[PDB]
């Protein structure tokens, strides 16, 4: 449900900024995604860096 | 001639957010035999009788149909104010209405049954600049922005569906969410009928 | 027995979107006396003339009364097409009628001014299923749609009022906006008179 | 002005019932203001409408 679709932004973010603006969204994505439905928010930390 | 019921009962019935339509103009009705083979469960009308319905003769008549489980009853109302009535399915109030809720019988056997329900749960669009959640609220007699990504039927319920909107289209992205009810032992269907009063749809004889 | 205008002299006039009206059949009446109790400042009849109107037998008499300042005497006519006739007060086109502009004098102890003149400057009506205004006029003998939510008297020159409409009434809302003048010295009245042709109301002689 | 004292009673109505979780009547509640804002020749309670949507 929720948690892979997170999960499946953030995999496709790190190929992009790696590969800035499209990773910005995505993550932004992403944070909107987890708020909206604990973890999800730890993961995005974890993952900001 | 005669207004043709025929597609009602042939094929699998689409899902709330996927309505089917059929409109009507310049034939003869009888409403009441359309209704003979179905058992109706709920039948509430809006600025028009539930026995005046089917009397009167209409310039235009509107038949959406759908898939829609007997549990969400609460949800499908002029009335109401759940998701059903915001991202799925909307009447207009400007013109008389009617819902009907209504159980296919075994007998009727060309009314195949989908997988599951489903609805639309929320349709968002996040802009860019402004960082800010707008709903797409579904307007009368028009089908909810979040179809195109939303499938047929939704595999989970909880489901999370995005789509990449282009800059052209506003940038930003366009979000969803499904939702999804358990089957039930005999097809549950729903429908809306919306009457417009030269009237040449009438009733037969 | 004599036609009684008793209510028009025992409390205060009312407003033009809330004018008072009395009907009287099978009696005689002296209207010459009624507008000796008073300072006639405008007398226009149509379809019939000033001198006739107090001399013929009628069917039926109608006299609607209500508190209506001198400043805006051009609004007040037939023929005009202001916010008075089309939100507030409209007369019959059919039967003879006459308008009369009076000032209350100063012996007439026992009327007793308003704070204020007042009057309905909009009534219109916001459909959502396209977001449209309709202006909501005022038919013949009858009140505005709009008097349900002014108040009796309007507080401050511009105020705004609103009433949400029901699925069933349409949706939607109901807004009408007030006008105000300030009181003069001397309380100035308007009455309108509509006269129908067995003609047993005949003047006393 | 008689209009402002309209346009705030109906942003905080609509306040409200976005606060109750009511898409549609905010959305109803905010065509009103709007409207009203117009009617009455007011583009700075036009743009005070704008910022309290995109403060909600
Ligand atoms: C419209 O449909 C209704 C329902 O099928 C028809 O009603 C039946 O008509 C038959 C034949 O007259 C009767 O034997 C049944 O008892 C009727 N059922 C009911 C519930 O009344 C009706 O005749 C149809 N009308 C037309 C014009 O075809
Ligand atoms: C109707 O009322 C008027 C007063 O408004 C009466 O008029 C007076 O009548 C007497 C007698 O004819 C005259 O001397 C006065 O000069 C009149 N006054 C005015 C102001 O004109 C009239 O008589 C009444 N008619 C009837 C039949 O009662
Ligand atoms: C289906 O129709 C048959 C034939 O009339 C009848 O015997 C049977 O009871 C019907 N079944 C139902 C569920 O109504
Ligand atoms: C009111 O009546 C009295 C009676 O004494 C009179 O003196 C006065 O002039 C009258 N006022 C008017 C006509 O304005």
């Amino acid at each position: 449900p929720v948690k892979r679709f997170v999960r499946e932004v953030l995999e496709e973010a790190e190929e992009a900024y790696e590969k800035r603006r499209q990773f910005e969204e995505l993550l932004w994505l992403a944070e909107w995604a987890a708020r909206d439905a604990e973890e999800l928010e730890e993961e995005i930390r974890e993952f900001e860096k | 001639v005669e207004c043709d019921f025929s597609p009602l009962l042939s094929g699998t019935p689409p899902q709330v957010y996927n309505f089917k339509r059929l409109v009507f103009t310049n034939c003869n009705y009888n409403l009441t035999k359309l209704l003979s083979l179905f058992s109706v469960n709920d039948f509430t009308c809006s600025q028009i009788s539930p026995a005046a319905i089917a009397s009167n003769c209409y310039s235009s008549l509107i038949l959406d149909y759908f898939s829609y489980p007997l549990s969400m009853k609460s949800d499908l109302s002029v009335s109401s104010a759940g998701p059903i009535s915001q991202f799925n399915y909307k009447q207009s109030f400007s013109n008389p209405t009617c819902l009907i809720l209504a159980t296919v019988p075994h007998n009727l056997t060309t009314i195949t049954k989908p997988l599951k329900y489903s609805y639309i749960n929320k349709c968002s669009r996040l802009l860019s600049d402004d960082r800010t959640e707008v709903p797409q609220l579904v307007n009368a007699n028009q089908y909810s922005p979040c179809v195109s990504i939303v499938p047929s039927t939704v595999w989970e319920d909880g489901d999370y569906y995005r789509k990449q909107l282009s800059p052209l289209e506003g940038g930003g992205w366009l979000v969803a969410s499904g939702s999804t009810v358990a089957m039930t032992e005999q097809l549950q269907m729903g429908f809306g009928i919306t009457v417009q009063y030269t009237n040449s749809v009438c009733p037969k004889l």
